[PDB]
């Protein structure tokens, strides 16, 4: 393996270029640089930065496209069948697939949400990545501060890198890979410089079109991405940046239904979780009924899970260690098993 | 507020279950209130069955799934005067 | 070839990484990293930067799990050794050793405690990592306001190292081991960069399993672990991360 000169290394480059179909703007600078590069030495700090540098360029897809689905009721089906309700998002996300079906090629818009914490806004996320088939992504921002993450460096530096998201644009051979940025809300401020200025530049629905990274100063268009938000709280976002992007509020559950779902995902989910058997952990829909009016009552739905895995596991240690062979929750056993009530009928005159 | 303190000053009981709420302005005038949801479930969970509204949000209450309203009769009313006829038939 | 040959720095790398169980996903990033380290001149901040990166990543431990043990007769022999009374706590942990005991493969979880200082909350958790055989290791955050502690930095700074959780995987050498973040309740929280925006990214049960910091990029999976958390009272906690996590109370 002696191919370590301009003879291999400039050709892989051009030839992995073949394929894409790069708009012709960078295809100069990449050619000033082959040429550079063939009248620098192999080896010297100039000759590797130059060559880390060319390398960046070339990984990037350029007008790659992953395919997308279009049936709707396929995808309305994957969609709709791990999760209840959340009518809003569902609605949107199909009428999205409408407009993207009807204007043959593929599009691309940036929306939020926002709702009580722990309503389900992150679980959807990686669903509907599977039904539209774009590729997934995210990256928690919260708590970050430094716009060098999202921006890069000048690659005149020592360790200089793209910002993340073409980390995310190159590990994602597509060019449309569905980013999700997360928790929005709580994204640091006021010790240096906030990101949040930064993060203008991408969300403008047309602008972000010749997005120009100081790693590769090359703009790269990247207006078909589909990115997403996620704030609990629509008020701490700054106004500036808040007004860019379309929001949609989830509400919080009503019990009538929070039963529904917890009788069909949750109760499946932690029974599989902790290993049990139907005959084994048999549990009526009248105590959780019972336990729904007494002992959660709240818009999220992290509580409900957390009582509905307390109650099978004190029957599973009951099992596999205590007495009984197949433990029957019925309400009077609850009050052995959860505790004791903490909501009661409070009426403090009911006459 | 205004209901119980007629109710001190004749010293009838108010209508046994019968909640109420919204906004008055000087002159018996009700008004819109946000949230209805919230209070729809609770006054459902808390039995009471005969919730009366101001008529301005008549659209919001009826929005809500069939489910939720069973049961309870609403009295939508504008002037508080109304009001009073009711808590003391 | 002997005096030192490059490929004698790879092959250190290699051997170290022919044993545990990487992730594929990561089994590439390596290779692209050795084959452009070898190219390097040597005397390059660029080559320094790069070797102790790739050491940083090798070092990781994929997959090794510390062996659990699982008789209940044990469980209350060493509980009741060096404890007494306090029955929530010991009855809870029993019914973790037997829910894992029913499923097979060694499981994670986060609990939280909190209760009047001084009752032994802390040493009640070396007594527990020596019960169910799991490796123990501290961490306070009391007070704490720099938040790239817990994600280290961009790489590329001058002064970086991998946040603290990588640090302590690579101590304890050990997919599964027992961390103890210590005095939640007193964590800072100010205009510097509130820690508990960055804790809530590790804290949540369904999302950690790719957590990453920004050092070595790769996301890692914590879902095995089985954190623990003090507080002297709940209230000063901020709502979303006190809401993933259970509460017992000494
Ligand atoms: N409608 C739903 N269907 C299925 N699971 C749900 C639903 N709503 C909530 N969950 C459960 O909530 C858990 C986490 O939900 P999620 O994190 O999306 O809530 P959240 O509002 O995103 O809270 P946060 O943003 O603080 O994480 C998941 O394990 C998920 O199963
Ligand atoms: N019931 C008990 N069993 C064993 N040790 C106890 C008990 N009550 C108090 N202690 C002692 O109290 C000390 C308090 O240590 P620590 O766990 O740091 O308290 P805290 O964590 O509440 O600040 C421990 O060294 C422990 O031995
Ligand atoms: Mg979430």
């Amino acid at each position: 393996l002696e191919k370590d000169d301009k003879d291999a290394i400039e050709e892989k480059f051009r030839e992995r270029l073949k394929e894409l179909v790069v708009p012709k703007h960078v295809m100069d600078v990449v050619d000033e640089e082959l040429s550079k590069l063939g009248l620098l030495d192999n080896h010297s700090s100039e000759f590797n930065v130059t060559r880390n540098y060319l390398d960046w360029l070339t990984s990037i897809p350029w007008g790659k496209y992953s395919n997308e689905n279009l049936d709707l009721a396929r995808a309305q089906a994957v969609l709709e069948e791990d999760h209840y309700g959340m009518e809003d998002v569902k609605k949107r996300i199909l009428e999205f697939i409408a407009v993207s079906q009807l204007r043959g090629s593929t599009q691309g818009k940036i929306l939020c949400f926002y709702g009580p914490p722990g309503v389900g806004k992150t679980s959807i996320a990686r669903s509907i990545a599977r039904a539209l088939n774009r590729e997934y992504f995210r990256f928690s921002v919260g708590g970050m501060t430094d716009v060098a993450e999202i921006k890069g460096h000048r690659r005149t530096y020592v360790g200089a890198m793209p910002g993340k998201i073409i980390q995310c644009l190159k590990k994602t051979k597509t060019e449309n890979p569905l980013i999700l940025i997360d928790e929005v809300d709580k994204i640091g401020r006021g010790y240096q410089g906030d990101p949040s200025s930064a993060l203008l530049e991408l969300l403008d629905p047309e602008q972000n079109a010749n997005f120009l990274d100081h790693y590769l100063d090359v703009p790269v268009d990247l207006s078909k991405v589909l990115f997403i938000c996620t704030a609990n709280v629509t008020d701490t976002i700054p106004e500036p940046l808040r007004d860019r992007m379309e929001m949609i509020n989830v509400s919080g559950y009503v019990a009538q239904e929070k039963l529904a779902i917890a009788e069909r995902y949750l109760v499946p989910q932690a029974r599989a979780l902790c290993g049990l058997d139907e005959s084994k952990a048999k549990l009526s829909s009248d105590v959780l009924t019972l336990l729904i009016k007494q002992y959660c009552r709240e818009s999220g739905v992290r509580n409900l899970q957390k009582q509905v895995e307390k109650v099978l596991r004190k029957s599973a240690y009951k099992i596999v260690s205590g007495e009984a062979e197949s433990v029957e929750v019925t309400p009077e056993n609850l009050q052995d098993f959860v505790g004791k009530p903490v909501f009661t009928v409070e009426r403090m005159y009911d006459v | 507020i205004v209901t119980a303190l007629l109710s001190l000053a004749m010293g009838r009981p108010v209508r046994q279950n019968l909640a109420m709420t919204g906004e008055v302005s000087l002159t018996g005038k009700i008004l819109p209130v946000g949230g209805i949801k919230e209070k729809t479930i609770a006054a459902k969970r808390a039995g009471v069955t005969c919730i009366v509204l101001p008529a301005e949000n008549k659209k919001d209450f009826y929005d809500l799934a069939a489910f939720i309203t069973e049961g309870l009769e609403v009295h939508f009313v504008e002037h508080y005067r109304e009001i009073f006829d009711i808590a003391f038939p």
